[PDB]
RNA sequence: ACUAUUCCAAAAGUUAAACUUAACAUGGACUAGCAAUUUCGGUUGGGGUGACC
């Protein structure tokens, strides 16, 4: 599923950013150990704000 | 809609022949997750498929 | 249905810019040994055999 990693690692994308990773690399590892958040339209609002104050400053 | 199912059973899926009821019941994992408002970590043993949805339910 | 298998799934790892592993429990078909339901004609110098339909 798409979901929203709150730190870099490894291969993905820039942090914050919403990527679609693997179903057991996503919930065994990214949301247990809050490495990651699932999808949400509200915090994906979120997402934009950080990502916006992030180039910005 | 999964635990104690109950259903009929034929050979090829067309009977002219015998109907023998056969019994299905759904698998059983660990699931660990945390809840933050009861400040608890939850362990359920319910429907694998389910937290599919509760996943897309967040 | 029970005792043992062949594959794909659940669960774990691996590389590059598509592939390999099963400790416990649980599935979908599938292959063997075990088990589950019934059938078991007529004519006929009795019946069966033989013959016949």
């Amino acid at each position: 599923l798409e979901l929203v990693l709150t730190q870099s690692v490894e291969e993905l994308g820039v942090r914050g950013d919403l990527v679609s990773v693997k179903k057991s690399v996503g919930r065994n590892r990214l949301l247990p150990q809050g490495l990651a958040v699932y999808a949400s339209p509200e915090n994906k609002k979120l997402f934009e704000e950080e990502k916006l104050l992030r180039q910005e400053g | 809609g999964e635990g104690w199912v109950l259903g009929h059973r034929y050979v090829n899926n067309d009977k002219l022949s015998k109907r023998v009821r056969k019994v299905w019941k759904p698998q059983l994992f660990q699931r660990e997750l945390y809840s933050e408002i009861l400040d608890k970590r939850f362990t359920v043993t319910v429907t694998m498929r389910t937290l599919d949805l509760i996943d897309q339910a967040c």
